[PDB]
């Protein structure tokens, strides 16, 4: 109920060395993919753990 | 009724008026996927609700 916020801006959210990782169990993008997220630009990416 | 499969994943967009009935499991990272089945390996039909 107190997730923290923590926002990612200005830098390059590489994801090749995330998604290879097999240490992780789910891991599902419903509004984009994984393929496509390379060449996709954000403004910026707010992680809530 | 399930009985209605629609694909999900595909190498690359399909050309106008061509029919696709591969039911291979679908890779979506570099890791390869022998078998029937693999990390991150889905079904390419999935039926509908």
């Amino acid at each position: 109920y107190a997730w923290n916020r923590k926002r990612i801006s200005n830098c390059v959210a590489d994801y090749s060395v995330l998604y290879n990782s097999a240490s992780f169990s789910t891991f599902k993008c419903y509004g984009v993919s994984p393929t496509k997220l390379n060449d996709l630009c954000f403004t910026n990416v707010y992680a809530d753990s | 009724n399930y009985n209605y499969l629609y694909r999900l994943f595909r190498k690359s967009n399909l050309k106008p008026f061509e029919r696709d009935i591969s039911t291979e499991i679908y890779q979506a990272g570099s890791t390869p996927c022998n078998g029937v089945e693999g990390f991150n390996c889905y079904f390419p039909l999935q039926s509908y609700g």
